[PDB]
RNA sequence: AAAUUAUAUUAUAUUAUAUUUAUUCAUAUAAUUAAUAGGAUAAUAUUUGUAGUUUUUGAUACCAUGAUAAGGAUUAUAAAUUGAAAGUGUUAAUAUCAUAAUCAAAAUUUAUUAUUUAUAUUAAAUAUGUAUGUGUAGAUAAAAUA
C-alpha cells in the first residue's frame, strides 16, 4: 500500500507561512498594562500605525520619505485617538488636517489609504509579550470599524483583553 | 485536548513478546 | 530550566529579610522582655515605684513597635535556596551544613559539585567525639570550642 | 520530628489558670491586648488575646478568627482566647 | 460581554492539539421563599434549618 | 565525672528543670544572634550565587 | 562557530546576541559526554529469519540513535550512523556474540554522526587482535570531514579534537605514500568504499550476505552527500537526518537546501507504507504514518501541486 | 477601631517609639527604624 | 561598638533605658495592666493547685 | 524419611461503648512582579527618586528503561596466625509517556456545626450458654512428623 499525502484543491495563501517547526506558533498574552484601556493604553495603536506608515515598506525596503510620527504627539494632546479618527467625517478630517495637525499634501496622501481602508487599531497576540502587530482588516460600521474577526467586535481595544469602558473613557 | 491515534484491529489480546519495529509498524495502522 | 522559578527566589528573599529582621530585633527585644519580666530590682539607685513604672514605660513601649521580629529562630529555619521541597529541621530530610534538603543533597552528591566523602551508613563516620558518644558529644564539644575555652573578662 | 516543634499548634478545674496559659500573673497582657498605632479596624483579634472585664462590660464586637461572641459572662476573664472556643 | 452559545469554539494550539471553549451557562436559582434573603454574605449562618 | 562517657571538664547543662526562654536571666546571659551562622546563611543562601557576587546590570 | 575576524570582534550586535542566548556567561555550554550515570542498555529492535536488529536510543546529548544490522548467517555485524558516548557496551556485545565487524556505514558526517568513530574503530580492532574495520560514506561529505575540528571546537568536544579521522587516511581510492625504504596500521586503509550519488535500485547495494542486500540511496538538503539505506526483504528504511517521528531535518546549517530536502522527500513515494522508517533521532515510524500525519510533506506536496517550481521545505529548529 | 477602643484600651505613643536613636545603631545592626519593612540609609535605594 | 551578650552593652542600656523614658508618656502607661489585676474581677480567682 | 534449610525474642491491636485531641478532610482566603550605583588617613568632578518600559516567571509527552525469582563451577592435605575466607557464568514472567506551545495539587499559608484513623479518657455484668487475625514494631546471643 502506498498512502498520498492528504493536500487540498484550494487552499488560503496565509497556509504558505512558514514555522520553523512546522507548527502553530504560540500566541503570548499581552501584558498587564493593557488589562484597563487608560490614556497611556488609547494611543498605542495609534503609535504603531504612524510608525508603519514611516519606515521601510517592502522586500527591497523602500524608505517612506515622509514622516508621520511627528504628528503623533499632537494628535494624542488633543485626546483623539485611532479609533476615533475613523469615526471622523469628511469635514471633520480637513478641519483636523489643516487647522491641527497641520498634514502637507503629500503626509495627507501617505495617511490616507489608512483611513480609507478603516484599518482596525487591535494589538494582536504574538509570540512575544510586546506585540507591534496591528489588525491590517478592514473595518466596518457595524462593529465599530473594528474588522468583526477574531473577537474585535466595537470597543476591543487589545486582543485578550476587556471592552473601551466609554463611560471612563 | 489530544486526541489517540487509532487502529483498525483491536489492540486487546495482542502479544507483547513482539518485536520492536513489529509493534511500531503495528501502533502507526500499516502492520508488516 | 532555568535556576528555579521566581516565586521561591522571593520566598527565600523574604526568609532573608527575616533573619535580617530577627538581627535587626533581637537585642532590642531581649532587653525590653528583660526589664519588663523582673521583679527583683534592677538597682539601688532605682527601686520601689520608680521600677514599676519603669516596667510599665517599657513594656508600653515594647508593644508600640509594630514589625517587632519576636519570632523564633527553628521555625523557618527549613527552607531550600536550590528546589522547592520543604523539610524538617531535626529528622533527615534537611541537611544542616550545606543546608539544603534531602532531595538537594542527593542531586548535588550525584552531580559531583560538593567534595563528601562515603562512609558506611551504620557507622559514626571519623569523628572521635561521634564515635564516643554521639550526636550530644559533638554538640557539647563546639559548645566547648566555641564558648569555655576562654576564662570570660 | 523534634519535640514540641510543630508549626500548627480542654477543660481542668486543679490547672484552670496553669493551662495554656501564662506562667505568671506578674507578667503584663500580651500584645493583641493593647492597641498599638494609628489603626483602621481589624477584622478578627488573635487567639492570645485576654478576655477582660471590658470585653463582658462594654460588648462591642468580639470576633475571633468564625467566631462571635456575643453572651457576655464572667467567668470568662483572665482567660485567654483559646480554652473560651 | 459574552454571549451564551452551545458550540465549543476550537483554538488550534499546535498540531494534533486544539482548545476546546464552551460555557455551562448558568440559571437562575428558585424564587421560594427559603431562597429569598439568604445570608450570602456571612458565610457561618445560625438561622434555624425547619 | 572522669568516669562517664562524655567527660567535658566544664558543665555543658545547668541541673535546672524548666529553664526557659520567660526567665530574664537567661535572656541576660544568653548569647546573641548578631554575627553568629546565622548572619552567614542570610548573606550567603542565596538562590543564585551570581546576584552575590555584584550586580547582574553592572557585569552585563 | 566561525572564526572572529575583526569585523566580528568590532560588532556590537554580536555581544548583544552572546547576552542574549547565554546570558552573563556569554559562552555556549557545549554538548558534553553522557556520563556512566543514566545510560541503558543495548536493545535488540528486530529479529528475523535474515537479520537481527539491535539498537540503542538517546547515546549522545545530541539525542542520536545507534543500530546494527547483524547477518544471522555470515556472523557479520555492521553499525550504521557510529555515534555512541560508551562504545565498550558494543565491543562486549560483539565478542560476547561472537561475532566480525567488517564496516560502519555513515549516513552523513555531522557532529551528531561521527563523534566517537575512532573510538568504535580502536575498541573494536583492539577486540579483533585477541582485516580491519571498513569505513563506508559519501565524499561531498568531505566537506564536513574537514569542519570536524570546528564542530568539536563550539560543542565542548576538546578530547575528541586532535584526532585524525579515518575518512582522511590514504584509501585505495587515493595515492600512496612513498615512505623511506628502511607501518600499514595509518598509512593504507584498503577496507574503504566511497558511495556514488548515482544511486540506482540495480546496482547501488551492499551484498552483506546470505542474499540480504541494503541499498543506499542518495537524498541529500539535510548534507551533501546523505544515504539512507534501504532493506526491501525486511521493510527496514534507515533515514538518517531526513525524514524522523513528524518532522524532517533541518536546513538551517551550512551546505543545506531547502529543495534538495524537498526532492530527497519526493523520491521516497515508491516505497510501501509497511516500512518501519529508522531515522537517526528520536522514535521510529512508518512510511504511511509520515505520509499521513507529516505536516513537513504536506506542505511539500500542496506546495507541488499549486504550481511552485521550486518547492523548498526544511526546518529550522530540530536536531543535528 | 472606635467601638475596638472599649474593650481594648490605647497605647499610642507615635511614631517617635519607632525611631531608636543614633547611639543604638549599632546594637541593632545598624538600624534605626522598627518597621516591619527594612529602612536603608541610602538615596540610590531610596 | 560591643559584641556577643547583653552584659557587654553598658552605655546601649542606659541609652535605652533613658529614650524609653523620655518617648513614653505615663498616662499611656497607666493602661498595662498585670494578669492578676484581669483575673481580680472573676468571681473564684485564687486556689490552690 | 536422613541432611536441616528454619531467624528466633517478647509485647500490642480494634464502637467495651460514649467523650477531648496530632494529621487528614469541608467551607471561608490573604499574598502579586521588574536594574546598577564605589564616602576618613587617596593631588581637588557635590551625585545620584538618575538613566527602565509594550520588563521575566509559558512546550508534561505513549522510544527501544529498569526492578523480581530461579539454577553453575574454583580453593582448603597447614595446628601456625589477632584473624585458614574470597573472587568468576545462564532462563521465565512484569515493565518501558522526555524535541513538545502555558498557567499556583499539599506553588502554598490561615480558619469554621462537620469525615476519619490514632490520643488519652472510659464502665456495668456469675439465672443459664458462650466468644482466638492478618499486620504493625525494636535490637537481634534457642532449633529435626518430612
Ligand atoms: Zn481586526
Ligand atoms: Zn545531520
Ligand atoms: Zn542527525
Amino acid at each position: 500500500k502506498v498512502s498520498k499525502v492528504p493536500t487540498r484543491s484550494v487552499i488560503p495563501a496565509d497556509a504558505l507561512r512558514y514555522h520553523p517547526r512546522y507548527s502553530v506558533p504560540r500566541k503570548m498574552v499581552l501584558s498587564n498594562t493593557f488589562n484597563v484601556v487608560g490614556e497611556n493604553n488609547r494611543y498605542t495603536s495609534l503609535k504603531l500605525i504612524l510608525e508603519k506608515l514611516s519606515g521601510h515598506v517592502g522586500r527591497r525596503q523602500y524608505k517612506m520619505l515622509c514622516n508621520l510620527e511627528k504628528h503623533y504627539d499632537k494628535l494624542k494632546d488633543e485626546g483623539i485617538d485611532w479609533h476615533e479618527l475613523k469615526w471622523l467625517s469628511r469635514e471633520e478630517l480637513i478641519v483636523l488636517f489643516d487647522k491641527v495637525l497641520h498634514l502637507t499634501r503629500t503626509e495627507r496622501a501617505a495617511l490616507l489609504p489608512a483611513i480609507e481602508a478603516k484599518v482596525c487599531g487591535v494589538l494582536r497576540q504574538t509570540d512575544s509579550r510586546h506585540s507591534t502587530v496591528v489588525c491590517m482588516n478592514r473595518g466596518n460600521a457595524n462593529h465599530g470599524w473594528r474588522c468583526g474577526r477574531n473577537g474585535h467586535t466595537n470597543d476591543v481595544y487589545f486582543e485578550g483583553k476587556a471592552k473601551a469602558n466609554t463611560a471612563a473613557l | 485536548v489530544t486526541k489517540h491515534a487509532q487502529i483498525d484491529f483491536p489492540n486487546t489480546l495482542l502479544d507483547t513478546k513482539h518485536s520492536t519495529v513489529e509493534q511500531t509498524a503495528m501502533q502507526y495502522n500499516d502492520p508488516m | 530550566g532555568q535556576d528555579v522559578p521566581k516565586r521561591h527566589t522571593h520566598f527565600v528573599l523574604e526568609s532573608r529579610l527575616m533573619y535580617e529582621k530577627s538581627f535587626r530585633d533581637c537585642w532590642l527585644h531581649s532587653v525590653c522582655r528583660a526589664i519588663s519580666q523582673l521583679d527583683e530590682p534592677l538597682s539601688k539607685t532605682v527601686v520601689g515605684t520608680h521600677q514599676k513604672m519603669l516596667q510599665r514605660k517599657v513594656t508600653c513601649f515594647q508593644y508600640n513597635q509594630y514589625g517587632l521580629f519576636k519570632t523564633p529562630y527553628y521555625r523557618l529555619a527549613n527552607v531550600d535556596r536550590y528546589h522547592a521541597v520543604q523539610g524538617v529541621a531535626g529528622t533527615r530530610e534537611w541537611v544542616p551544613y550545606v543546608n539544603v534538603s534531602y532531595w538537594t543533597m542527593n542531586k548535588m552528591v550525584r552531580g559531583g559539585n560538593l567534595l563528601v566523602h562515603r562512609v558506611h551508613y551504620t557507622g559514626w563516620g571519623t569523628d572521635s567525639h561521634l564515635k564516643k558518644g554521639g550526636w550530644e558529644h559533638r554538640w557539647n564539644k563546639v559548645l566547648q570550642r566555641n564558648v569555655l575555652q576562654y576564662s570570660r573578662i | 520530628y523534634p519535640f514540641l516543634r510543630r508549626p500548627h499548634i480542654n477543660p481542668s478545674a486543679p490547672y484552670f489558670w496553669s493551662f495554656m496559659t501564662a506562667k505568671s500573673q506578674m507578667a503584663f497582657l500580651p500584645e493583641e491586648n493593647y492597641i498599638t498605632g494609628d489603626w483602621t479596624g481589624k477584622f478578627f483579634v488573635s487567639k492570645r488575646q485576654v478576655y477582660t472585664l471590658q470585653h463582658a462590660t462594654s460588648g462591642a464586637k468580639v470576633r475571633v478568627k468564625i467566631f462571635e461572641f456575643n453572651s457576655p459572662s464572667r467567668w470568662n476573664i483572665g482567660k485567654e482566647m483559646n480554652t473560651l472556643t | 460581554g459574552h454571549m451564551p452559545t452551545d458550540v465549543p469554539r476550537l483554538v488550534k494550539t499546535g498540531n494534533t492539539r486544539h482548545n476546546r471553549l464552551i460555557f455551562p451557562l448558568q440559571f437562575p436559582p428558585a424564587t421560594h421563599k427559603f431562597n429569598r434573603a439568604f445570608v450570602d454574605a456571612g458565610y457561618q449562618r445560625q438561622r434555624a434549618i425547619t | 565525672s572522669p568516669e562517664f562517657k562524655t567527660f567535658t571538664g566544664y558543665p555543658m547543662r545547668d541541673m535546672r528543670p524548666g529553664y526557659g526562654q520567660n526567665l530574664p536571666d537567661y535572656i541576660m546571659k544568653k548569647r546573641l544572634p548578631n554575627n553568629t551562622h546565622y548572619e552567614l546563611f542570610a548573606r550567603r543562601d542565596i538562590p543564585n550565587e551570581d546576584n552575590a557576587m555584584y550586580g547582574k546590570y553592572l557585569y552585563d | 562557530s566561525y572564526t572572529p575576524n575583526l569585523t566580528s570582534l568590532t560588532n556590537q550586535v554580536n555581544r548583544s546576541e552572546r547576552l542574549r542566548k547565554w546570558g552573563s556567561a556569554g559562552v555556549p555550554p557545549g554538548v558534553p559526554r553522557i556520563p556512566r550515570l543514566e545510560a541503558k542498555g543495548i536493545a535488540i529492535l528486530h529479529e528475523s529469519p535474515k537479520v537481527i536488529l539491535a539498537g540503542r536510543s538517546r547515546c549522545n546529548n545530541f539525542d542520536s540513535n545507534q543500530y546494527m544490522l547483524i547477518n544471522k548467517a555470515t556472523k557479520r555485524c555492521l553499525l550504521v550512523d557510529a555515534s555512541d558516548d560508551w562504545p565498550d557496551d558494543w565491543a562486549a556485545f560483539i565478542g560476547a556474540s561472537d561475532l566480525t565487524l567488517t564496516h560502519v556505514f555513515l549516513t552523513h558526517c555531522h557532529i551528531d554522526n561521527i563523534i566517537n568513530l575512532n573510538a568504535f574503530l580502536t575498541i573494536c580492532g583492539s577486540r579483533q587482535k585477541q582485516d580491519e574495520i571498513g569505513v563506508m560514506w559519501c565524499p561531498a561529505e568531505e566537506c564536513w570531514v574537514q569542519n570536524f575540528k570546528r564542530s568539536c571546537e563550539r560543542y565542548g568536544r576538546f578530547e575528541e579534537m586532535h584526532q585524525v579521522l579515518p575518512m582522511m587516511c590514504r584509501s585505495l581510492y587515493t595515492p600512496q605514500h612513498l615512505v623511506d625504504p628502511v607501518r600499514n596500521a595509518r598509512h593504507l586503509r584498503r577496507n574503504d568504499v566511497l558511495l556514488s550519488a548515482a544511486t540506482n535500485r540495480a546496482t547501488s547495494f551492499i551484498d552483506f550476505g546470505n542474499g540480504v542486500l541494503l541499498y543506499y540511496i542518495f537524498s541529500p538538503g539535510h548534507s551533501p552527500g546523505h544515504m539512507m539505506l534501504h532493506i526491501p526483504t525486511e521493510r527496514i528504511l534507515f533515514s538518517g537526518d531526513l525524514l524522523f517521528f513528524n518532522k524532517v531535518g533541518r536546513v538551517d546549517l551550512p551546505w543545506a537546501t531547502g529543495v534538495r530536502l524537498a526532492e530527497s522527500l519526493r523520491l521516497l513515494e515508491a516505497l510501501p507504507d509497511n516500512t518501519v522508517v529508522v531515522p537517526g533521532h528520536g522514535r521510529m515510524t512508518t512510511l504511511g504514518r509520515e505520509r499521513r500525519e507529516n505536516k513537513a510533506l504536506q506542505q511539500c506536496y500542496q506546495r507541488q501541486e499549486i504550481g511552485k517550481q521550486e518547492v523548498s521545505v526544511g526546518f529550522n529548529e530540530g536536531y543535528l | 477601631r472606635r467601638e475596638l477602643e472599649k474593650y481594648m484600651p490605647d497605647i499610642t505613643i507615635g511614631p517617635k517609639a519607632l525611631v531608636t536613636p543614633v547611639s543604638l545603631m549599632n546594637a541593632r545592626n545598624g538600624h534605626r527604624v522598627t518597621h516591619d519593612l527594612l529602612h536603608s540609609y541610602d538615596p540610590h535605594i531610596g | 561598638s560591643p559584641h556577643g551578650y547583653i552584659r557587654h552593652f553598658e552605655n546601649e542600656v542606659r541609652d535605652l533605658l533613658q529614650y524609653v523614658d523620655g518617648v513614653t508618656p505615663w498616662k499611656q502607661a497607666q493602661k498595662i495592666r498585670t494578669y492578676w489585676e484581669v483575673r481580680s474581677h472573676h468571681p473564684m480567682p485564687q486556689f490552690n493547685r
